[PDB]
RNA sequence: UUAAUUGCGAUAACGAACGAGACCUUAACCUACUAAAUAGGGUUGCUGGCACUUGCCGGUUGACUCUUCUUAGAGGGACUAUCGGUUUCAAGCCGAUGGAAGUUUGAGGCAAUAACAGGUCUGUGAUGCCCUUAGACGUUCUGGGCCGCACGCGCGCUACACUGACGGAGCCAGCGAGUACAACCUUGGCCGAGAGGUCUGGGUAAUCUUGUGAAACUCCGUCGUGCUGGGGAUAGAGCAUUGUAAUUAUUGCUCUUCAACGAGGAAUUCCUAGUAAGCGCAAGUCAUCAGCUUGCGUUGAUUACGUCCCUGCCCUUUGUACACACC
């Protein structure tokens, strides 16, 4: 039952649009840029945010995408 | 530091308990210091809610 | 090589040392066994009329030898199972003490048993020598 | 380990102390079956007398039984504590006895009777045959049979 | 006669049954595999289980 | 109130022995740590004498 | 068998040729094979396992529970009462105790003679509620055959159960006799009985 | 000095560390060897990583274990996880990297759990109910 | 409180000669012993089923396969 | 589609707010950091024993050294990560692999609007009104009751036994708690058969009780289908403890009588993994008393992994003569 809520969701759609350039297709280094170009409060809530970014990157990378 | 207690006043009321509780901390430390230094660190630095007590065991 | 208590089953060694101490006449029983329940926990004496008491020895010097030091409340503490409470939930009840005492102090007797400056009693050089000798009786025993 | 034993001799049954009890069962657990004796008396009883415990009642000789019978009448003689004992410090003479099959029932019995009469809470409680020990009486209790 | 004929689940068509703790499957054959009958089963079953039938004639008709 | 009577019963324990320190109360004490508060005014005062729902 | 020399010396027997892993060190994992083809792949006699007992999260998935070893789900299914309820220990001795036995009689190795009465034992067509509370009946269904183990352990289990109750056999005989009855068709066996009525039952009800 | 190393292996209140050095083949718990493990019938557990590897592997290695809390079987399968985990840990340290993959793979391959530690822990108890997820019972009259 | 098994004493409670003869002679062509095997032919109360099962250890004529308490399991002398 | 007014979206709807989620506590994983005579380990001392080979199992608050386990701080870790299926190819679902962990990772704590004539004046020196306020419905003292018993019902406890009872022997935890203006946790040594008694010594607490050497459990024997060595209710007598005071048995212990009870009708309760169940321990009541509750740990499963059939819940559509709303 994972359904990633509003925030998770438009926090990750602000990241890509804001930051394309620098976001990866990576985990790892797509978390270590959530921390550092913005400021989420817990850790645990900072990696879904970094989950969800790379999953709409990977998406992009598929194709072009709506929203 | 664990309490627990019923939230009805009265009894009445599906059995619904709670558990209020503390933690402490205790952080000892020892020194083979001399005397002046340590005696005014002990007298300074002093923060509300943590309490310092010093042993000489001398 | 050579052999401690450690080395051979409890159940085995504590057997062999009952059958030993029984053999020799040392280690008075006292006046008082075939008497006792042996802890308010049972409710029958121990089916080996006589014994029993031989077995309860070799148990306590083979755990005092295993241990640091033990007492009579401690072996209280371990002897000593679940009491029918009747009609209410068992829990756990102490094993005798005049039992035990005298078990301890016959064990003194025999030199097996030394007090010891921490409280409690611990293993004396004689006694856990003829522990580590019944061992190796008991060991090459099997084989 | 095992034994014919002797076909012939063997009773199955015995009148000690003027109960029928039947011999096949254990010595101890034969003995049980007189009123006033239970297993730890008769286990201890047995013991003293130097009868096999795991010998069966109904295959040890005579003088065996009458051996038991002096000693479970006179307790305190063959060195059965003053505790264990049925019957300590008698209230009607202070002598600490043990009572037994038609002795225990009857001795109760004017037990019972002197309660009744001596018109104490207890003794009117046991004639009314309510519950004496202090128990609740709400619910506990409430068939007779 | 004991005409025991076996038949492996080709796929699960749901669970049925008021009680809804029965399931229906598509099975087939290990013999003529291109021969199937839609069965009722009253377990755990997945794609792969051989069940054991009395009978062949028998086709399942959904429980209410 | 001849003072052999009065207030002649002995008070050195049980339910009447102790009271609430908050209500004089003798029912519903609590006397965990000294802290001889009754649940109700315990469950009030609890954050303030440093008790906290945590689990 | 080229007994390992070490400082601490480990019983010949458990050091002879252990690349041949055995139940209880007895009885042989190979040359136990499964006759039925339906129940094959839920009886987890494939794996060796030194003892009936292993702390497995059987129970998280749907279908774990057939990669079970069949000897443990037997000890996990003696373990049913309320008086003997987590004695899982007490289990594993009655099993070995029954093991021996089978293996005294008949010798059969006792792991054929265990999964043999597992299969015959287990019911194939059984029944459901389908009625609709006025015209109440059964209703002749399928089983699976993952039930079909559950079933047959379930009753073999009930059968020793109930034999030993207030009986003088032991536990563990009373489970060597009804696994011995049901290895073969014979219907003294309470657990071939309940089959047998149970798939007549399911017969009236087509 | 001596090449040796300690490891540990726990089940759900139970630990046991074991210390593992270049010995003769000397396997001790508490103390005692390992054929007179408290139970009896558990004893093949604590044999398993034993014969599932060989005990020609470690003939010169020498095994001392102690194990404390929980109960008899926990403590068990706690010498089962801290035996088989010191000699993957000293296998990897000290001996080679195919000789570990070598266990592992013989390992693993056989109740996981050998080398890796039980994620299942008592779930905390609640009121309203004996049970850690049960209720009392319910009147309705 | 009922009255419906109405059992017998149905156990040798002692035994006898022609009972020991029959236990020595059914001592073997039992291809399996045990308490309540021993007691199942009616000729063996239950406390001497151990008596008599351990007995039979004297000359070998039966071999243990398992000696745990609680229940035993011999097999005839082969 | 989701556990979710959770999202993908379509759109007279656009932007938002509370709830859910997020968030904290807790349980895991940390041979990565900081460290530790109130935690452990190694080497070496000084010793004990057995072996005789240099080795094994021990003792010491003697030294040096370390932090793997035990602790607790800062941090790391999981975000459905990779891959394969399926999805207006979007939200998402299923499976495998790697993992410690893939049910929201498990368990919880807070927890929206509106409402009940739901409970509590008997928790409050919270309280409006009414009553009483002197032989008082105030306060205190003595004794009794809140426990009675032809009866019915609700939580439970012990059981009906062989997977057992009883003897010995093995010997395994985690939550706690513990004395000051009072007298707590009790080790150890002597007594007693036991409850218990006495003499000393620790502990204002990772130091002492305490490794709470707990039960279930395990091994070896006695019992042997007999309401029996099950069951221990009801009573008789005695020995002690707390208490100003124990009878209407406070409670513990010793001997005896040993009752109903044969797995329990209709009916009905709780529960899908360290779960139910068995087993006990600690804490709250406590001067003494639990068969209670709140927590903790031991042994540890069968069967699902689905449905709307019974009982209900959420949204939508429809009908209503209902709105104190199908009582
Ligand atoms: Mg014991
Ligand atoms: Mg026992
Ligand atoms: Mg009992
Ligand atoms: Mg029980
Ligand atoms: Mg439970
Ligand atoms: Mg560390
Ligand atoms: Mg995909
Ligand atoms: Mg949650
Ligand atoms: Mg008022
Ligand atoms: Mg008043
Ligand atoms: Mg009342
Ligand atoms: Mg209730
Ligand atoms: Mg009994
Ligand atoms: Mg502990
Ligand atoms: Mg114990
Ligand atoms: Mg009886
Ligand atoms: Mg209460
Ligand atoms: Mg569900
Ligand atoms: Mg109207
Ligand atoms: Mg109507």
């Amino acid at each position: 039952g994972r359904v990633r809520t509003k925030t998770v969701k438009r926090a990750s759609k602000a990241l890509i649009e804001k930051y394309y350039p620098k976001l990866t297709m990576d985990f790892q280094t797509n978390k270590r840029l959530c921390d550092e170009i913005a400021t989420i409060q817990s850790k645990r809530l900072r990696n879904k945010i970094a989950g969800y970014t790379t999953h709409l990157m990977k998406r992009i990378q598929k194709g072009p995408v709506r929203g | 530091l664990k309490i627990s207690t019923r939230k009805t006043p009265n009894g009445e009321g599906s059995k619904t308990w709670d558990t209020y509780e503390m933690r402490i901390h205790k952080r000892y430390i020892d020194l083979e210091a001399p005397a002046h230094i340590v005696k005014r660190i002990t007298q300074i630095t002093i923060e509300p809610g943590v309490d310092v007590e010093v042993i000489i065991a001398a | 090589p050579g052999v401690s208590v450690r080395d051979v089953p409890a159940q085995d060694f504590i057997n062999n040392y009952a059958s030993f101490l029984q053999r020799q006449g040392k280690l008075e029983v006292p006046g008082y066994v075939d008497i006792v329940k042996t802890s308010a926990g049972n409710e029958l004496p121990p089916q080996d009329s006589e014994g029993w008491f031989y077995k309860r020895a070799a148990s306590v010097a083979r755990h005092i030898y295993l241990r640091k030091q033990v007492g009579v409340g401690k072996l209280n503490k371990l002897y000593g199972g679940a009491k029918n409470r009747g009609v209410r939930p068992h829990k756990h009840v102490d094993a005798s003490g005049s039992i035990n005492r005298k078990v301890l102090q016959s064990l003194e007797k025999l030199g097996v048993v030394e007090i010891s400056p921490k409280g409690g009693r611990r293993i004396s050089d004689n006694g856990l020598r003829d522990l580590d000798r019944i061992a190796a009786a008991t060991l090459e025993d099997e084989e | 380990s095992l034994v014919v034993q002797e076909q012939g001799s063997f009773q199955h049954i015995l009148r000690l102390l003027n109960t029928n009890v039947d011999g096949n069962i254990n010595v101890v657990y034969a003995l049980t079956t007189i009123r006033g004796v239970g297993r730890r008396y008769a286990n201890l009883v047995c013991k003293k007398a130097d009868v096999d415990l795991h010998k069966r009642a109904g295959e040890l000789t005579q003088e065996e039984l009458e051996r038991i019978v002096q000693i479970m009448q006179n307790p305190t003689h063959y060195k059965i504590p003053a505790w264990f004992l049925n019957r300590q410090k008698d209230v009607n003479d202070g002598k600490d006895y043990h009572s037994l099959a038609n002795n225990l029932e009857s001795k109760l019995r004017d037990d019972l009777e002197r309660l009744k009469k001596i018109r104490s809470h207890r003794g009117i409680r046991h004639f009314w045959g309510l519950r004496v020990r202090g128990q609740h009486t709400k619910t506990t209790g409430r068939r007779r049979a | 006669k004991t005409p025991v004929t076996l038949a492996k689940v080709i796929k699960v068509l749901g669970r049925t049954g008021s009680r809804g703790g029965v399931t229906q499957v598509r099975v087939e054959f290990l013999e003529d595999t291109t021969r199937t009958i839609v069965r009722n089963v009253k377990g755990p079953v997945r794609e792969g289980d051989i069940l054991v039938l009395m009978e062949s004639e028998r086709e399942a008709r959904r429980l209410r | 109130a001849h003072e052999n009577v009065w207030y002649s019963h002995p008070r050195k324990f049980g339910k009447g022995s102790r009271q609430c320190r908050i209500s004089g109360s003798h029912s519903g004490l609590i006397r965990k740590y000294g802290l001889n508060i009754d649940r109700q005014s315990f469950r009030e005062k609890a954050n303030d004498i440093g008790f906290y729902k945590y689990r | 068998f080229v007994p390992v020399e070490l400082a601490t010396t480990i019983p010949v027997e458990i050091q002879q040729a252990q690349q041949e892993i055995k139940l209880f060190n007895k009885w042989s994992f190979e040359d136990v094979e499964v006759k039925d083809a339906s129940l094959v792949d839920y009886i987890q006699i494939s794996k060796p396992i030194y003892v009936a007992h292993t702390a497995g999260r059987y129970a998280n998935k749907r279908f774990r529970k057939a990669q079970c070893p069949i000897v443990e789900r037997l000890t996990n299914s003696l373990m049913m009462n309320g008086r003997n309820n987590g004695k899982k220990l007490k289990a594993v001795r009655i099993v070995k105790h029954t093991l021996e036995i089978i293996n005294v009689l008949t010798d059969q190795n006792p792991l054929q003679v265990v999964v043999d009465a597992i299969i015959n034992s287990g019911p194939r067509e059984d029944t459901t509620r389908v009625g609709g509370g006025g015209a109440a009946r059964r209703q002749a269904v399928d089983v699976s055959p993952l039930r079909r183990v559950n079933q047959s352990i379930a009753l073999l289990t009930i059968g020793a159960r109930e034999a030993a109750f207030r009986n003088i056999k032991t536990i563990a005989e009373t489970l060597a006799e009804e696994l011995i009855n049901a290895a073969k068709g014979s219907s003294t066996s309470y657990a071939i009985k309940k089959k047998d009525e149970l798939e007549r039952v399911a017969k009236s009800n087509r | 000095t001596v090449p040796s190393v300690q490891t540990f292996g726990k089940k759900k209140s139970a630990t046991a560390v074991a210390h593992v050095k270049a010995g003769k083949g000397l396997i001790k718990v508490n103390g005692s060897p390992i054929t007179l493990v408290q139970p009896e019938i558990l004893r093949f557990k604590v044999y398993e990583p034993l014969l599932l590897v060989g005990l020609d592997k470690f003939a010169n290695i020498d095994i001392r274990v102690k194990v404390t809390g929980g109960g008899h079987v926990s403590q068990v399968y706690a010498i089962r996880q801290a035996i088989a985990k010191g000699l993957v840990a000293y296998h990897q340290k000290f001996v080679d990297e195919q000789s570990k993959n070598e266990l592992k793979k013989a390992f693993t391959s056989y109740d996981r759990t050998l080398l890796i530690a039980d994620s299942r822990r008592p779930e905390p108890k609640k009121f309203g109910g004996r049970g850690a997820r049960s209720r009392f019972q319910k009147s309705y009259r | 409180s009922k009255k419906s098994h109405k059992d017998k004493a149905k156990h040798a409670v002692v035994l006898d000669q022609d009972k020991f003869d029959r236990i020595m002679k059914e001592a073997p062509t039992y291809r399996y012993v045990s308490v309540s095997v021993l007691v199942d032919r009616f000729k063996l109360g239950g406390s001497l089923a151990r008596v008599a099962l351990r007995h039979l250890e004297n000359e070998g004529i039966i071999k243990p396969v398992s000696k745990h308490s609680k229940q035993a399991i011999y097999t005839r002398a082969t």
